[PDB]
């Protein structure tokens, strides 16, 4: 995350933390006790299916305070229009091995109904994102949980306020700013973008991609959740496969 | 009625056959008597956050 702050240890407790082989890979939301969201290129590279970790109520990367809680990764569910490499489609479902425990430290965000999130969360201007991410392009990755309050745009405006470059369907929003100063990035990937409505926190879009970290003339891309709300519902009703990478149809 | 102000629902909001509307909650939620506001029925809700809640 660049430009924003460290998130007060618990005020995320949402925020997942994934790890390949022990190493800092993605971040992810917590959607109920075995289910977090995620981004599909967060897996384009991973080889060890079996060392992919999750950590919940984890702040500061550096010390182990007893709040965390770490959970082998059973299934990562990607759509069948994701193509490897590219950015459309860029959301992942995984299931958990275990049930994590919530606690004052743990709690899932609400994973909201399609007509809710397009009809009234799609018009909330401001939403955070939050990440373990590097803070500057070209940067070394916070050690505390960073958040950031990134306002949203219609699509219309992002292409027209924006300076090979990927197109902007309608799997996908713009947020943040355009002046060089706040951003999501590269290490944030995967994590929650986050809308306040009447006193509860939801979904409503995932760190996907941008050119580069807060780049002057161009805004952060989110994937569009509202548009893949069916689709996780109808996996997590679903009996477990064997194979920890799963395509499923989309729609 | 959901599509303006979403319906005044707190949370989801169902159009019905007439000038009928009926709000509902997320799971760990329930409807209050006024019909339109969520109270969490579990210890730990989605979306609210305990440090703060408990402040
Ligand atoms: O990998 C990167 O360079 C990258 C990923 C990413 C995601 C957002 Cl939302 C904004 C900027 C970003 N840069
Ligand atoms: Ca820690």
């Amino acid at each position: 995350i660049v430009g924003g702050k460290v998130c007060p240890k618990g005020e995320c407790p949402w925020q997942v933390l994934l790890l390949v082989n022990g190493a800092q890979l993605c971040g992810g939301t917590l959607i109920n006790t075995i289910w977090v969201v995620s981004a599909a290129h967060c897996f384009d590279k991973i080889k060890n299916w079996r060392n992919l970790i999750a950590v919940l109520g984890e702040h500061d990367l550096s010390e182990h305070d007893g709040d965390e809680q770490s959970r082998r990764v059973a299934q990562v569910i990607i759509p069948s229009t994701y193509v490897p490499g590219t950015t459309n489609h860029d959301i992942a479902l995984l299931r958990l091995h275990q049930p994590v425990v919530l606690t004052d430290h743990v709690v899932p965000l609400c994973l909201p109904e399609r007509t809710f999130s397009e009809r009234t969360l799609a018009f909330v201007r401001f939403s955070l994102v939050s990440g373990w991410g590097q803070l500057l392009d070209r940067g070394a990755t916070a050690l505390e949980l960073m958040v950031l309050n990134v306002p949203r745009l219609m699509t219309q405006d992002c292409l027209q306020q924006s300076r090979d470059s990927p197109n902007i369907t309608e799997y996908m929003f713009c947020a943040g700013y355009s002046d060089g100063s706040k951003d999501s990035c590269k290490g944030d990937s995967g994590g929650p973008h986050a809308t306040h409505y009447r006193g509860t926190w939801y979904l409503t879009g995932i760190v996907s991609w941008g050119q580069g970290c807060a780049t002057v003339g161009h805004f952060g891309v989110y994937t569009r959740v509202s548009q893949y709300i069916e689709w996780l519902q109808k996996l997590m009703r679903s009996e477990p496969r064997p194979g920890v990478l799963l395509r499923a149809p989309f729609p | 009625i959901c599509v303006n102000e979403n319906g005044g629902c707190e949370q989801y909001c169902s159009d019905h056959t007439g000038t009928k509307r009926s709000c509902r909650c997320h799971e760990g939620y329930s409807l209050l008597a006024d019909g339109v506001s969520c109270t969490p029925t579990v210890e730990y809700p989605c979306g609210k956050i305990p440090i703060l809640e408990k402040r």
